[PDB]
């Protein structure tokens, strides 16, 4: 009833630097307590480079919600958001 | 020489760049003052690309006059502030990169590219596609505490 | 002498009138418009130079383009009272003339000041509205100056779309007073909305609203 | 000294003071810049 159709989107189909801090952060929270990895891992233990990793290769499965100021919001998957 | 449909495309260039005159001179800058503060370095973009493709050694460029005007035109409407299809977010969406596009169209003429820049199509092409993508990221990301 | 400069600050208030009848939507002559002050001074100013604040009452009919751009946009007339101190019976004539041949709204302007007694009798037009002006205010038309951009008032429908698009309720949008000299020379309403176009020097052009109180 | 120690103290106040009169104003998804009421202060931030 709020939703906004994937076609009718109008924001910025990029990742802001917020959205990204975000992603990253809770990323290597979930790697933190042991969620499953979906990149292969080399030999890096941090969880943030961990999160990095996935991110560049738009391996993150999360969706952003972008709330309109009236109350709508539109749904961005992480890997339709271009990263610089 | 002779060509009249080239001619007629360079006429509506020139009325362009006369209307942006008149209105940068008469309502915006009364006073005059031609430096201001823009996003986008276009001087830094040119002479990169001039480093990268060697645009020295003063060799005949090999663009058209159709191509230069409608890349440059498609670029101008290119820069996207606000997106959607409604009349008064286009309406802004103009009003908004005015004076960007005002910038764009006296830099990237075509004498001064032909002329004195002398791009070739690669560099020309790169040069758009830059000042695409640095436009893009100079915006203000969404959920600033301004 | 004095009285050329009276004369002369009457014609520019008159002129001043005009220009916000004709930025109304109004439809006035370019003759009309184009009063010299010689021509002014022929018509009004009598042998001895008085003036007469009743030949400058006028009727004036919306243009078809603004008629249909604004459908609430009736007759206007305009009247000057002769008398320096406004007597009552002059809006009073004012209020049964409107009532009698039927005016949309009606502008009434005074040279010193008007009583409370008048004040508030001239709300009980109703549905006619009427709205008054000082004389002395209407020497120098405001919207001519540098440091004041255009406004325009915005139809029922472009205010409905410009909600629509900004997701908006009525009491979101920046406010102007009703009693802003810009609102009075529109005569606003309450509600309605006013577009505003600015210079800007990071943009170029601008465009605002403001909605009235 | 004196100017410089009074001077200092003034600009802290209206520093102070500023901060808290535009604390709550941000720039949303549509370009708009609201306060926390929802009210809108820019119709662009920057007109840009």
């Amino acid at each position: 009833e709020l939703a906004i159709l994937k076609e009718e989107r109008t924001t910025t189909p990029y990742l802001t630097k917020y959205e990204r801090a975000r992603i990253l952060g809770t990323r290597a929270l979930q790697i933190s307590m042991n969620a499953p990895v979906l990149v292969d891992i080399e030999g890096e233990t941090d969880p943030l480079q961990i999160a990095m990793k996935e991110l560049s290769q738009r391996k993150i499965p999360l969706v952003i919600r972008r709330y309109l100021p009236d109350g709508s919001y539109e749904d961005w998957g992480c890997d339709e958001l271009i990263v610089d | 020489l002779g060509d009249v449909e080239l001619q007629k495309e360079l006429n509506s260039e020139y009325e362009q760049l006369v209307s942006d005159r008149k209105f940068l001179r008469e309502i915006v800058f009364v006073n005059g003052d031609h430096n201001w503060p823009l996003p986008v370095n276009l001087r830094r973009i040119i002479q990169n690309a001039q480093q990268i493709f060697h645009l020295d050694r003063a060799k005949a460029s090999d663009l058209t006059i159709p191509e230069i005007i409608h890349g440059v035109r498609d670029l101008c409407k290119k820069l996207f502030v606000l997106r959607g299809e409604n009349e008064l977010i286009k309406e802004a969406q103009q009003n908004a990169t005015s004076l960007f596009q005002c910038l764009v169209r006296a830099r990237l003429a075509t004498r001064r590219i032909l002329e004195e820049f002398r791009l070739n199509r690669d560099a020309f092409e790169w040069v758009l596609g830059t000042i695409e993508a640095q436009f893009q990221r100079s915006l203000v990301h969404p959920g600033e505490m301004v | 002498e004095d009285n050329n400069r009276i004369i002369s600050r009457l014609w520019r208030s008159f002129r001043t009138v005009k220009e916000m009848a004709a930025d109304r939507g109004y439809f006035i002559s370019q003759e009309e418009m184009d009063q010299s002050l010689e021509e002014f001074r022929s018509k009004i100013c009598d042998s001895m130079g008085n003036p007469q604040r009743k030949l400058m009452s006028f009727l004036a009919n919306p243009t078809p383009e603004a008629l249909e751009k604004y459908s609430d946009l009736g007759t206007l007339w305009v009247e000057f009272c002769d008398e320096p101190s406004v007597g009552i019976k002059t809006m009073r004539n004012f209020c049964l003339r409107i009532q009698e041949k039927n005016f949309s709204t009606g502008i009434f302007i005074y040279q010193n000041n008007i009583t409370p007694s008048a004040n508030k009798m001239i709300p009980t037009v109703s549905p006619a509205i009427i709205e008054t002006f000082q004389e002395s205010d209407l020497v120098v038309n405001i919207t001519h100056h540098e440091l004041v951009p255009k406004h325009i008032r915005l139809s029922d429908g472009e205010k409905s779309q410009l909600l629509q698009r900004y997701k908006l309720k009525e009491s979101q949008l920046p406010r102007i007073q009703r009693e802003d000299p810009v609102a009075r020379y529109l005569g606003l309403k309450r509600g309605q909305v006013v577009k505003i176009i600015r210079r800007s020097e990071t943009s170029g052009r601008y465009a605002s609203y403001r909605i009235c109180l | 000294l004196i100017d410089t120690a009074v001077k200092t103290a003034e600009t802290g106040y209206i520093q102070r003071r500023l901060v808290k009169a535009l604390e709550d104003i941000m720039v949303h998804y549509d370009g708009t810049t609201r306060n926390s009421l929802g009210d809108i202060i820019q119709f662009l931030y920057g007109e840009d």
